[PDB]
Parts: structure tokens; C-alpha cells; sequence
RNA sequence: CUUGAGUCUCGUAGAGGGGGGUAGAAUUCCAGGUGUAGCGGUGAAAUGCGUAGAGAUCUGGAGGAAUACCGGUGGCGAAGGCGGCCCCCUGGACGAAGACUGACGCUCAGGUGCGAAAGCGUGGGGAGCAAACAGGAUUAGAUACCCUGGUAGUCCACGCCGUAAACGAUGUCGACUUGGAGGUUGUGCCCUUGAGGCGUGGCUUCCGGAGCUAACGCGUUAAGUCGACCGCCUGGGGAGUACGGCCGCAAGGUUAAAACUCAAAUGAAUUGACGGGGGCCCGCACAAGCGGUGGAGCAUGUGGUUUAAUUCGAUGCAACGCGA
């Protein structure tokens, strides 16, 4: 907005693991205000992922996030009448949010049957670093590299 | 704008001196002005405008800006 | 194959392009590089970053000659004019002298006509 | 007769004019060295140039044009105009003290001369730039703007032309009328005690009083108060055109109408609105996001077509599940 530095809104942590990040993921996943359903799906996915990959639900989830967060995105600065795609360093809250968003979209795309199954598969893929959300991040980075000449001349 | 880096002079410092020397010389300005042919009339007109604006601004600041702004 | 230790870096920095040319102190060129050959075209090759990577490329090219000291002669009005020298220093030469050799006439030949844009 | 006008003496500053030398920087080209795939250009490209070795870089050479910094609302000139340094020829302005002539003055129709740039003739010269022209883009088109080239011309000699927003849009000469701040160039005194204090001339920039003006503004360099002489105007268009004359190699210049036609055309300022003006600011205006519509079936309203009738109204946002 023009004249607003509004206060960030309060998100409660999810009951199973007490995690704010996990709560945010659930919110992003949710559709039509159906939170209960979203949390069930997220928990199912986490449980399967933990069983498949290892340590905990939260550690596995974190690993996936680490492989899908973007360091740099691009904006379109339009000053000389034409638009320069400029790179820009993506701040941490955005990095988590964007990564989560990408993961959920990839999961939605994916061909497995249950949503939980798709989510688990996608997360595992992210952890390995051979999935589609990861591909998306790679594409974003590639664009930033291409437009690196317009990095610190905005 | 010749510069020679003295003994124990940092590189950044050397760069700073070089830039300052160039600015003082006025090389970039000269090149930019000599990029295209300014007509003599254009040069005269620009000079006149610069003189008028400078004089007017100075008068306004010193004499006109001697009042209570608030 | 030869070694010289001390070169001159001629940074021709026009508005469109940056040419870097390392030479022996006498005038004979060792290696060169441009933002164009460095992989930038148009809006991208007329930038400081392009000049920097051109400089890096030039340094790499003349690595065979083992050049340690280097004096830089900057020419023209350019987006680099600084990036190139910074890059060269980073690439790791001792910058000894930095000289501007932009050719100003003493009211000589007529320039081309003014662009109407 | 000496107060206007001029002469002589001594200095002063000046891109004033004419002629002839010369210097350095830079562009172009040529030859050679080094060296390798790009250069150039643009909003982005392409034409163009480059592996037949370009661009870059160093050396040498050729040649033409123009004189960075100094450089200034600085200076000089009647105006046009004049810009590196040196010499030769040469015009004017200004100050100082005197001396001299003794109204010799001001203006000027015809006339005469000078008169940017472009243009013309003849002979040179030709680097850069660049009408015309060519190709590439852009575009609906693009006989333009932009890009790459490029010939007259720009330069020199000597002739012509004779015009410009040739403008201060302000004819020349003279006198008189409150001020302030500068620039430049003389000169008198003050110890120049220092770059400095007080005068007195010339040219010059800005601001401003009275007065003037339609207003804008001008304001001791008047657009104020006056005197002499000249030039010019009499509604917009037709028209600075036609015809005639004169001048010109030509392009054209100069002098300069009439019919016909309209009731306006203009100047300055005011209030709005508008601007691909400028500054500041807001709004789900964009941005960041989430979900739709536009595809499908159906509901409903509208346009249309059909009908005997398809009642009438709403119909850019701000009509179209609206009156209903
Ligand atoms: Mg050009
Ligand atoms: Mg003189
Ligand atoms: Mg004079
Ligand atoms: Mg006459
Ligand atoms: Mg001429
Ligand atoms: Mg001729
Ligand atoms: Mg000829
Ligand atoms: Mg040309
Ligand atoms: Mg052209
Ligand atoms: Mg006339
Ligand atoms: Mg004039
Ligand atoms: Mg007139
Ligand atoms: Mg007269
Ligand atoms: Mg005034
Ligand atoms: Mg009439
Ligand atoms: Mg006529
Ligand atoms: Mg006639
Ligand atoms: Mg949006
Ligand atoms: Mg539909
Ligand atoms: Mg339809
Ligand atoms: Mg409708
Ligand atoms: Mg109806
Ligand atoms: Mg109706």
C-alpha cells in the first residue's frame, strides 16, 4: 500500500508439533477455509515422509524447504520506459513462504492419487533434489543469473 | 588524470584519487559535450540561459530567502 | 610462452562496449576481451558488470604470460571505467599507475549531428 | 565669440580589419609490429566492417579543417561579424593635461558602399561533417524521426547574389529627470601601511522610483520629459502576389496593385480545462497474493431476428438477475 507499515498477523502453531512454519504450510495448503482437512492431509504426508526418509517430520520437512527455497528472485524495474528484470535477494520470511507455495503447487500438479500421497512424494523429491518444485527454484535462479547485469543498477 | 600508486597505498584509495583527478580534470564532461555538434546559436542560448538562471537563483536565495518561513 | 611480469591494461570504455587489452609495456598486445565476446549483447553489454567479466576474461587469457605488475590506461566515457579496474585488481595484479588517456580534441574535427529523440 | 563640431601632443585596453608563417591535440587514410574473434550500432535489431586478420594497441607517414583550457550576461566592430601563437600593413574608441580652428553642425528622399547562412560562375582543395541519394529498422504507411553509408556544399582565390526572427522584434542626433548592486577599461589624490580609502571619465549587466503603458513591462543605455530630420502603418484574407519597370548567369531580389470575399482578424492579461510539463500525495490503482469470468450445460436480462403481438422503459462506466 502507499501509507501503511501494517503489523504482521498472528498465526498459531499447529497442535501436533507446535510449529509456526508447519502451521503456515497448512494454511497455504488449505482450500475453501477447510482447515481440518488441510491439517489431516499435512499430517498424513509428514508421517509418510518421516517413515520413508528418516529422522522426524519436522526435520524432513526442513530439508525439503532448504532444497526449495530461492536465494534470489527477479522484479521488473520500469524506469527507462522499458522494463529491466532486476535480481533481488529474497528475504527469509518470503523464502519460506515462496518455497512452501511452490511445493504445494507442485504437489497439486503431481499424478499420484491421494493428496497426502502427492504431498509426501513431492516432499521426498524435494529432499532428494530431483523434483518439480526444485526445478521451479532452479528456473528462478537461472533467470536471476541471466539478468545479473541489472543487479545493482535499479 | 595521471596517478601513480604510492608505497603502502591501498588500491581502493588509489581508485579514489584517480576518480577525483578525473572529475577535477573534467574529462567525462568534455567528452559528453563534444559527442555531438552543438550549433553556435545553441551554445550561445544555453550559455545565456545558464547565466540568467544562476543569477536569478542567487538573488532569490540571498535576498528573497531572508524572511520567516514559518 | 614468454613472461614479462609488467604490463599495461588498455581499457577502451565506449558507451556501447568495453574492450580490455593487456599488452607489454612497449605496445604489443598479449590478450584482449570484450563484453560482447564475454556474452552480453545490447543492454547487457553496455553495463559495468559486463566490463568486469570482460576484465576477468582478459586476465585469464594473459595468465600464461605471468604478468604481476600492471599499469592501467583508461579511455573513453564508459559504464565500466571503474568496474574493469576493480575486476583486474581482484584478479590479482598490483595496480601501479592509473592514467586517463581519453582523446579530447583542441577544437578539431566537427562531430556528427545531434540526435532527435 | 567658444560651450557644439573638429585638429595636435602623450598614453591605454581590445577575437576591429587585410596578408604571410607556424604549433599542439584530435579525426581520417596509408605502411609496418603485437595480437584474435569479434567490432560497430540501437529502445531492441539490422544494414555495415572483420578469420582475405577487423576492432584494440605501439611506431612512422600523408593531408584537410578547426583552435580545448584561458572564456566571462568579458572585449572589439556601423551592422553583418570577430577566438591558438608570431610577424608585416591598417581603421576606430577612450583618458590626461594643455594648445589650436571658430558653428566648420544634426538628419537625409534619390544615390553609393558594406551586408550571416544557403545558392551561382571559373580554378583549386577535400580530413571531419553532411542536403540529395542508397540500404537497414520503426510503422497501417514512413518518400521522416533512429542506424550504416554518402555526393554537392562546408575550406581557399577571385567574381556574383543581396536576403535572415539581418531582433533590443525598440531609426539617427542632442538636452533634461530619484536610486541600488555589479562587470570591464582609463585616470586624480590617499603612506598601495596589504589585496586596500576618497574621487572623476568611457563602454556594459541586472534590479527598481516617479512618469509612461492596453497590459506585459520600460525605467539616466527609457518605452520617462522634450527638440530636428528621416523611414513606415491605416481591418482580416487575396498578397508582398499578378502585370509593368530596374537589377541578377540563374535562383530570384526590389518597386508594387485590382477585382472578389468575411465581420471579424489581432495584442496583453484573467478564470478554468488539458499536456506523451514539473513537484508533492491518495485510492484493491498497480505490485504481492487468493479466487473467479471468457470454454461447457442450465437460469436470467439484453441486442437482434421472428411474430398478429412478441407491452413500454433503462442502453459507455453510471443499461443488460435493471423498473419487475
Ligand atoms: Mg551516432
Ligand atoms: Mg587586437
Ligand atoms: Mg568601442
Ligand atoms: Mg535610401
Ligand atoms: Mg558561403
Ligand atoms: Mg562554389
Ligand atoms: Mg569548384
Ligand atoms: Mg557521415
Ligand atoms: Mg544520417
Ligand atoms: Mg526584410
Ligand atoms: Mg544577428
Ligand atoms: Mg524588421
Ligand atoms: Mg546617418
Ligand atoms: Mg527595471
Ligand atoms: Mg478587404
Ligand atoms: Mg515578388
Ligand atoms: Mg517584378
Ligand atoms: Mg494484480
Ligand atoms: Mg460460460
Ligand atoms: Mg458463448
Ligand atoms: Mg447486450
Ligand atoms: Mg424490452
Ligand atoms: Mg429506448
Amino acid at each position: 500500500p502507499r501509507r501503511r507499515v501494517i503489523g504482521q498477523r498472528k498465526i498459531l502453531p499447529d497442535p501436533k508439533f507446535g510449529s509456526e512454519l508447519l502451521a503456515k504450510f497448512v494454511n497455504i495448503l488449505m482450500v475453501d477455509g477447510k482447515k481440518s482437512t488441510a491439517e489431516s492431509i499435512v499430517y498424513s504426508a509428514l508421517e509418510t515422509l518421516a517413515q520413508r526418509s528418516g529422522k522426524s517430520e519436522l526435520e524432513a520437512f526442513e530439508v525439503a524447504l532448504e532444497n526449495v527455497r530461492p536465494t534470489v528472485e527477479v522484479k521488473s524495474r520500469r524506469v527507462g520506459g522499458s522494463t529491466y528484470q532486476v535480481p533481488v535477494e529474497v528475504r527469509p520470511v518470503r523464502r519460506n513462504a515462496l518455497a512452501m507455495r511452490w511445493i504445494v503447487e507442485a504437489a497439486r500438479k503431481r499424478g499420484d492419487k491421494s493428496m497426502a500421497l502427492r504431498l509426501a512424494n513431492e516432499l521426498s523429491d524435494a529432499a532428494e533434489n530431483k523434483g518439480t518444485a526444485v526445478k521451479k527454484r532452479e528456473d528462478v535462479h537461472r533467470m536471476a543469473e541471466a539478468n545479473k547485469a541489472f543487479a545493482h543498477y535499479r | 588524470p595521471v596517478i601513480k600508486v604510492r608505497e603502502n597505498e591501498p588500491f581502493d584509495v588509489a581508485l579514489r584519487r584517480f576518480k577525483r583527478s578525473c572529475e577535477k580534470a573534467g574529462v567525462l564532461a568534455e567528452v559528453r559535450r563534444r559527442e555531438f555538434y552543438e550549433k553556435p546559436t545553441t551554445e550561445r542560448k544555453r550559455a545565456k540561459a545558464s547565466a540568467v538562471k544562476r543569477h536569478a537563483k542567487k538573488l532569490a536565495r540571498e535576498n528573497a530567502r531572508r524572511t520567516r518561513l514559518y | 610462452r614468454k613472461q614479462v611480469s609488467d604490463g599495461v591494461a588498455h581499457i577502451h570504455a565506449s558507451f556501447n562496449n568495453t574492450i580490455v587489452t593487456i599488452t607489454d609495456r612497449q605496445g604489443n598486445a598479449l590478450g584482449w576481451a570484450t563484453a560482447g565476446g564475454s556474452g552480453f549483447r545490447g543492454s547487457r553489454k553496455s553495463t559495468p558488470f559486463a566490463a568486469q567479466v570482460a576484465a576477468e576474461r582478459c586476465a585469464d587469457a594473459v595468465k600464461e604470460y605471468g604478468i604481476k605488475n600492471l599499469e592501467v590506461m583508461v579511455k573513453g566515457p564508459g559504464p565500466g571505467r571503474e568496474s574493469t579496474i576493480r575486476a583486474l585488481n581482484a584478479a590479482g595484479f598490483r595496480i601501479t599507475n592509473i592514467t586517463d588517456v581519453t582523446p579530447i580534441p583542441h577544437n578539431g574535427c566537427r562531430p556528427p549531428k545531434k540526435r532527435r529523440v
